[PDB]
C-alpha cells in the first residue's frame, strides 16, 4: 500500500490481525488476584514462560514493526484514503491493541524490559500523538518499574518531552507516576532525574496545583443601602468615617488585612454581588467593591499604589473619611484629613451602594456614621450628607 | 538598581553601617505574585552581614538604603538577584523579585 | 412556605429542584406534596415554628415524615411516604428553601436538641444522623455565582465538535446546539470562553517575516459564525477570570468596568487607567456593510498584543474602530456570547493573519516559537453554568458588634485567627479551599500523585531538592495539613 | 541493669546511654542567602512543636477510636491511624 499498489489488489488480513491480536491479549493476561495462591502462582509461571519464548523468538521487534508502519498515516481518515473504509475505521483499534499487546509482553519480565531499552528512545519519539499516547505511556511505565537500564537510557529530553505531555495533553495522574518512577527504582534513586525532574517542573507553578495559607477575611457593613435612580427621592452625595482603634501587624505568618470603602450589591437584591460567600477575599476584590487600605486603590483585585502625606498602611489612632458622589461616579478618601490622591471614576451605578470594611484577626476599628451614630472627626465636604 | 518603597516608617537615623550585622524579617514574592519565601513562616529571624557577599545584593542595598524599624517593600530586577540562571527549582530564569522587609535590630 | 426536606442521592443537582428527577425524594407541606418524579397527595400543611421528623429505614427500603410528632399520611392509611427504592449510591439529609423562607436542619449531634424524637423515632430504634460522630457535620450548599466548566457530553442542548486543522485549514472547535428546533429547547445567550488565558507582559513596553514572527507578541484567533445564525446575539472578544456575571439578557453597555484616576498632588489626573472584566464586541454592530454574512460566515478576528496590551479587532479584512486598552499581567480567555437561532451558531478557529502568532503559542510554553497553529487537548470549549456547590466552611470568625455611645459610635472587633489552606488552579486562575476535594474527585487524585512526585523527587537524602520543596510545601502549610 | 534495690524493670528507653549515636544536622532553608553550604544537611523544622502536637493527637484518636465513631479523620480508621503513628514512629526513631 505504500508502494501504491491498488487496494483491491493488496489483500490486508485487517479483521483477522484484530482477533489475533484480541486472543493474544487475552493469552498474555495477567493472573486475576481472586484465585487461590497455588492457582496464581501456576499462571504467573505460565505467563513468564510465555513471554521468554515471545522474547527469545523475537515477537516483540514485530510488533514494533507493525506500529511503525501503522504510524506513517496521520489520522484514521488519511489511513482510509489509502487503504479503505474498513482499515480506517480499524486503524485506532488495532493501533491500541498492538499497544496493550506490547505491555502485556514486557509487563513483569526485567530481561525482556531490559533488551527494550534500545528501542525506549524509539517509543518515546511518538508520545506526543494523540493517538498512542496512552499506550506508549503504559509501555513507557512497565519498561520503567522493572528495568533499571531503561533509568540510565532515559535522558534530559526525554524527561522534558515527558513533562511537555503534561502541559500539551492536561493534567494526567499516570505521566505523574511514570516521573515518580523515573526518581526511584528498586530502591535506588537516581540524583540526576530528581534533579532533572526538580528544575524542569517546580519552578513554572503553571502546571502542578498550587498550596498556601491565607487568613480567613470578613466584611462588616451598615444596614443603609445607597442608590441612584431618575426621578428618586436620594441624596446623591455621602459621606462616612472609620477609626482604627488597634491593629495588630503580623497576627500570623500572613499580613493582616484591613480595607474600606463602598461597595455596590447586584441589581436591586440585598446581597452583595460579584463575590464570594466566604474565603479570603475582601474590599476590593472584585468590580462591586471600591477599597483603600492606605497604601493603595483596591479594585478588581488589583492594586495601585496613591501617593499621600506620610503614607503608610492601616495604624492605630487613624481616621478614614470615605466620600461617595452619585451625581458623577466618583469614590475618593482622606486619610487624618489629608486628602488621597486617587479616585475612582465612571463605574457601574445600576445597584445599590452602602459602605463595607473588610478585615482579618486581630483589628479594632469604629465607625462613625454621624448623628447620635458616632459624631464626625473632621468635617464632610461641602454638599455631602 | 533596586526601588524601594516604605510601608511603616523607621527611626530614620540609624541606618546600617560597615560590618554590622541586620536582623530582618522577609517574606519573597514573585513579579506575578507567588510567594517562594518568608522568614516569618520558620519564625526566626534573619541575621544577615552588611558587605561580606551573604545575601544577593538587591537584598543587600535595599536593607543598607533601608534604616532601623523601617518595614519596606524591595524590588530586584533579574541582574541584581539571580541573574540567568536563577535558583533551581525556586526562581524561574529571569525573574524579579518583589520583598517585604523589615529592620528589627542592629546588632 | 415553598420549602422541601428530605433525602437526596449524592448525585442531585442544585439547579433543579427536589423531586422533579429521580436523585431526591422529599416533602413540600406548603402544597402537601410528596415529591419524587412528580407529586402526589400527602399530608397537612406546617405552619411557623413546626418541626419535620425525616424517618429512613434502608433496611427494606421504606420512609416517612412526622409533623410535631404525628405521622403524615398519604391519600390511603399507609404511613409509608414512599412505598419502595433502591439503596443505590446511599442517601443524605437534604432541603430547599424558596424565597424569603427560613429552616434549620438539627442532624441529632446531640439527642437532647431533638424534641419530637423522644415521642416519635426513639421506641422504633431509629437513629440520629450524626449520633456516632465527634466533628460537625459539613454542609454543601447550592453555589449562588456561576463558574465556567467543560461543556459535558451529555448536555442537551450543547455539543462542542473538535476539527483537527487539516494542511489548507486551521484547527477549529464548533459549538453546535443538538436540541434546537425541537419543543422544549430553551433559547438564551448562552456564556462561552476557552480553557487557557493569555498573559501580557509584567512590564509594558516604552511570506511572512521569520524575524517579525520569532520577535512578536501579537497573537490571533478568529470566530466563523455560520449563516442563519444572528450577528446581533453573537458577541466575540477576551474576558477575565473575574467574569461571573449571568444575565437573560446581555448588553455591551452593562459589563462591569471602573476607571482608576491617580492624580499628582495638585490634583492633575497623571495617569487614567480602564479596568474591566469584558473586552468584547458584537458581530451585528461589526458587520456595516451587511449581507457579507450570509454568502460566507461572519469573520471576526482578535488581536492581542502581549506586549503593549492593546486589544484590536479585525472583521471581514476591515480593522473595526471599537479597541481596548488593558493593564500589565492580564489573563485574558478568549471568549464568545451568544444567542443560538440556528443549529449552527458558530465556531473558534485558532488561525493566523499575516505578522501575528498564532493563539497556541502565547498559551502553550513549549510552542511559543512554533509559527503552526495548533489545539492541543488541553485547550477546550467551556461554558458558564450554575450546577455546582459549595462548601460551608465549619468554622468562622469571631466578630462582636456593639454600639458604644452615641459618641464613639460602633465597635467591630476580631482576635482570633483562622486560615485555611486554598488550591489554586493555574490555568484558571481560580483558588478554592482545598477541603473541597473530597468531592472534587479528579482534583484530589493528580493533587495526591502530586503529593507522591514530591516525596519522590526528595526521597533518599535528596537534601537539594528538600530545600527546594520547602518553598513550594512550606512548615505552616505541613502543620495545617 | 536496674534502675533500685529490686529486680523491676524500668521504662523502655528512659535512662542514661552513653553508646555513640550519629550527630542531627540541620540547616535554615532561606533563599536570599547565595551560600551553597546549606544545601547539606536536611532542612529545620520545629522538632519540639511537633512533638507536642503529635503527643496531643495521638492523645485525641485514643479518645475518639474507642468511641468507635462513624467519622474518622480521613474517612477511615486506616487515614486516622496510620499517618500519625508513622510520625510518632518516626520521631521516636530520631530520638527526640
Amino acid at each position: 500500500l505504500s508502494k501504491k499498489a491498488k487496494a483491491s489488489t493488496v489483500d490486508l488480513p485487517i479483521e483477522s490481525v484484530s482477533l489475533s491480536l484480541q486472543d493474544l491479549i487475552g493469552y498474555f493476561h495477567p493472573p486475576d488476584e481472586h484465585l487461590e495462591h497455588e492457582d496464581k502462582q501456576n499462571r504467573l509461571r505460565a505467563l513468564k514462560n510465555r513471554q521468554n519464548l515471545f522474547q527469545e523468538e523475537g515477537m516483540i521487534n514485530l510488533v514494533l514493526e507493525c506500529i511503525d508502519r501503522l504510524h506513517v498515516y496521520s489520522s484514521a481518515a488519511h489511513f482510509a484514503d489509502v487503504a479503505g473504509r474498513e482499515a480506517g475505521e480499524s486503524w485506532k483499534s488495532i493501533l491500541n491493541s498492538l499497544y496493550e499487546l506490547l505491555a502485556a509482553l514486557i509487563r513483569g519480565n526485567r530481561k525482556n524490559c531490559a533488551q527494550f531499552s534500545g528501542s525506549l528512545d524509539w517509543l518515546i519519539s511518538r508520545l506526543e500523538r494523540l493517538e498512542a499516547s496512552s499506550g506508549i505511556l503504559e509501555v513507557l511505565h512497565c519498561v520503567l518499574v522493572e528495568s533499571p537500564e531503561a533509568l540510565n537510557i532515559i535522558k534530559e529530553g526525554h524527561i522534558k518531552s515527558i513533562i511537555s505531555l503534561l502541559d500539551k495533553h492536561g493534567r494526567n495522574h499516570k505521566v505523574l507516576d511514570v516521573l515518580c518512577s523515573l526518581c526511584v527504582c528498586h530502591g535506588v534513586a537516581v540524583r540526576s532525574n530528581q534533579h532533572l525532574i526538580c528544575d524542569n517542573l517546580l519552578p513554572g507553578r503553571d502546571l502542578l496545583l498550587q498550596t498556601r495559607l491565607v487568613n480567613h477575611v470578613s466584611s462588616m457593613r451598615p444596614n443603609i443601602f445607597l442608590g441612584v435612580s431618575e426621578g428618586s427621592a436620594q441624596y446623591k452625595k455621602w459621606y462616612y468615617e472609620l477609626m482604627v482603634d488597634h491593629t495588630e501587624p503580623f497576627v500570623t505568618a500572613e499580613a493582616t488585612h484591613l480595607r474600606v470603602g463602598w461597595a455596590s450589591t447586584e441589581g436591586y437584591s440585598p446581597y452583595p454581588g460579584g463575590g464570594e460567600e466566604w474565603g479570603g477575599n475582601g474590599v476590593g476584590d472584585d468590580l462591586f467593591s471600591y477599597g483603600f487600605d492606605g497604601l493603595h486603590l483596591w479594585s478588581g483585585c488589583i492594586a495601585r499604589t496613591v501617593s499621600s502625606p506620610n503614607q503608610h498602611l492601616l495604624r492605630t489612632d487613624d481616621v478614614i473619611s470615605c466620600c461617595l458622589d452619585l451625581s458623577a461616579p466618583s469614590i475618593s478618601f482622606r486619610i487624618n484629613g489629608q486628602p488621597v490622591q486617587g479616585m475612582f471614576e465612571n463605574f457601574n451605578i445600576d445597584g445599590l451602594f452602602f459602605p463595607v470594611v473588610s478585615f482579618s484577626a486581630g483589628i479594632k476599628v469604629r465607625f462613625l456614621l454621624g448623628g447620635r451614630h458616632g459624631e464626625f472627626k473632621f468635617l464632610p465636604p461641602p454638599g455631602y450628607a | 538598581g533596586v526601588e524601594i518603597e516604605t510601608i511603616s516608617p523607621g527611626d530614620g537615623r540609624t541606618f546600617p553601617k560597615k560590618g554590622q550585622t541586620c536582623v530582618v524579617h522577609y517574606t519573597g514574592m514573585l513579579q506575578n505574585g507567588k510567594k517562594f519565601d518568608s522568614s516569618r513562616d520558620r519564625n526566626k529571624p534573619f541575621k544577615f552581614r552588611i558587605g561580606k557577599q551573604e545575601v544577593i545584593k538587591g537584598f543587600e542595598e535595599g536593607a543598607a538604603q533601608m534604616s532601623l524599624g523601617q518595614r519596606a517593600k524591595l524590588t530586584c530586577t533579574p541582574d541584581v538577584a539571580y541573574g540567568a540562571t536563577g535558583h533551581p527549582g525556586v526562581i524561574p530564569p529571569n525573574a524579579t523579585l518583589i520583598f517585604d522587609v523589615e529592620l528589627l535590630n542592629l546588632e | 412556605g415553598d420549602m422541601r426536606v428530605g433525602w437526596s442521592r449524592p448525585g442531585c443537582q442544585p439547579d433543579q429542584e427536589l423531586g422533579s428527577d429521580e436523585r431526591a425524594f422529599a416533602f413540600d407541606g406548603f402544597k402537601a406534596q410528596r415529591w419524587h418524579q412528580g407529586n402526589e397527595h400527602y399530608g397537612r400543611s406546617w405552619q411557623a415554628g413546626d418541626v419535620v421528623g425525616c424517618m429512613v429505614d434502608m433496611n427494606e427500603h421504606t420512609m416517612m415524615f412526622t409533623l410535631n410528632g404525628e405521622i403524615l399520611l398519604d391519600d390511603s392509611g399507609s404511613e409509608l411516604a414512599f412505598k419502595d427504592f433502591d439503596v443505590g449510591d446511599g442517601f443524605i439529609p437534604v432541603c430547599s428553601l424558596g424565597v424569603a423562607q427560613v429552616g434549620r436542619m438539627n442532624f441529632g449531634k446531640d439527642v437532647s436538641t431533638l424534641k419530637y424524637f423522644t415521642i416519635c423515632g426513639l421506641q422504633e430504634g431509629y437513629e440520629p444522623f450524626a449520633v456516632n460522630t465527634n466533628r460537625d457535620i459539613t454542609m454543601w450548599l447550592s453555589k449562588r455565582l456561576p463558574q465556567f466548566l467543560q461543556v459535558p457530553s451529555n448536555h442537551e442542548h450543547i455539543e462542542v465538535t473538535r476539527i483537527d486543522g487539516t494542511i489548507d485549514s486551521s484547527p477549529c472547535l464548533k459549538v453546535t446546539q443538538k436540541s434546537f428546533g425541537s419543543q422544549n429547547s430553551n433559547t438564551d445567550i448562552m456564556f462561552y470562553r476557552l480553557s487557557m488565558p493569555i498573559e501580557c507582559a509584567e512590564v509594558f513596553s516604552k511570506r511572512d517575516d521569520y524575524d517579525f514572527l520569532m520577535q512578536t507578541s501579537t497573537y490571533y484567533y478568529s470566530v466563523r459564525i455560520f449563516p442563519g445564525q444572528e450577528p446581533a446575539n453573537v458577541w466575540v472578544g477576551w474576558i477575565t477570570s473575574d467574569f461571573h456575571q449571568y444575565d437573560t439578557g446581555f448588553d455591551l453597555d452593562r459589563v462591569r468596568t471602573v476607571t482608576v484616576t491617580l492624580g499628582d498632588e495638585k490634583g492633575k489626573v497623571h495617569e487614567s487607567i480602564k479596568r474591566s472584566n469584558c473586552y468584547m464586541v458584537c458581530a451585528g454592530e461589526s458587520m456595516s456593510p451587511g449581507q457579507g454574512r450570509n454568502n460566507n460566515g461572519l469573520e471576526i478576528g482578535c488581536v492581542v498584543d502581549a506586549a503593549s496590551g492593546l486589544l484590536t479587532f479585525i472583521a471581514n479584512g476591515k480593522e473595526l474602530s471599537t479597541y481596548y486598552q488593558v493593564e500589565p499581567s492580564t489573563k485574558l480567555f478568549p471568549a464568545v456570547f451568544a444567542q443560538a437561532t440556528s443549529p449552527n451558531v458558530f465556531q473558534f478557529e485558532l488561525g493566523r493573519i499575516k505578522n501575528v502568532m498564532p493563539l497556541s503559542a502565547g498559551l502553550f510554553k513549549s510552542e511559543h516559537k512554533n509559527p503552526v497553529p495548533q489545539c492541543p487537548p488541553r485547550l477546550h470549549v467551556q461554558f458558564l453554568s450554575h450546577v455546582l456547590w459549595s462548601r460551608m466552611p465549619n468554622q468562622f470568625l469571631k466578630v462582636d458588634v456593639s454600639r458604644i455611645s452615641e459618641r464613639q459610635g460602633w465597635l467591630v472587633q476580631c482576635l482570633d485567627p483562622l486560615q485555611f489552606m486554598s488550591l489554586h488552579i493555574p490555568e484558571e486562575n481560580r483558588s478554592v479551599d482545598i477541603l473541597e476535594l473530597t468531592e472534587q474527585e479528579e482534583l484530589l487524585k493528580f493533587h495526591y500523585h502530586t503529593l507522591r512526585l514530591y516525596s519522590a523527587v526528595c526521597a533518599l537524602g535528596n537534601h537539594r531538592v528538600a530545600h527546594a520543596l520547602c518553598s513550594h510545601v512550606d512548615e505552616p502549610q505541613l502543620l495545617y495539613a | 541493669l536496674f534502675p533500685d534495690e529490686n529486680k523491676k524493670h524500668g521504662l523502655p528507653g528512659i535512662g542514661l546511654s552513653t553508646s555513640l549515636r550519629p550527630r542531627m544536622q540541620f540547616s535554615s532553608p532561606s533563599f536570599v542567602s547565595i551560600s551553597n553550604e546549606c544545601y547539606q544537611y536536611s532542612p529545620e523544622f520545629p522538632l519540639d512543636i511537633l512533638k507536642s502536637k503529635t503527643i496531643q493527637m495521638l492523645t485525641e484518636a485514643v479518645k475518639e477510636g474507642s468511641l468507635h465513631a462513624r467519622d474518622p479523620v480521613g474517612g477511615t480508621t486506616e487515614f486516622l491511624f496510620v499517618p500519625l503513628i508513622k510520625l510518632f514512629y518516626t520521631l521516636l526513631i530520631m530520638g527526640i
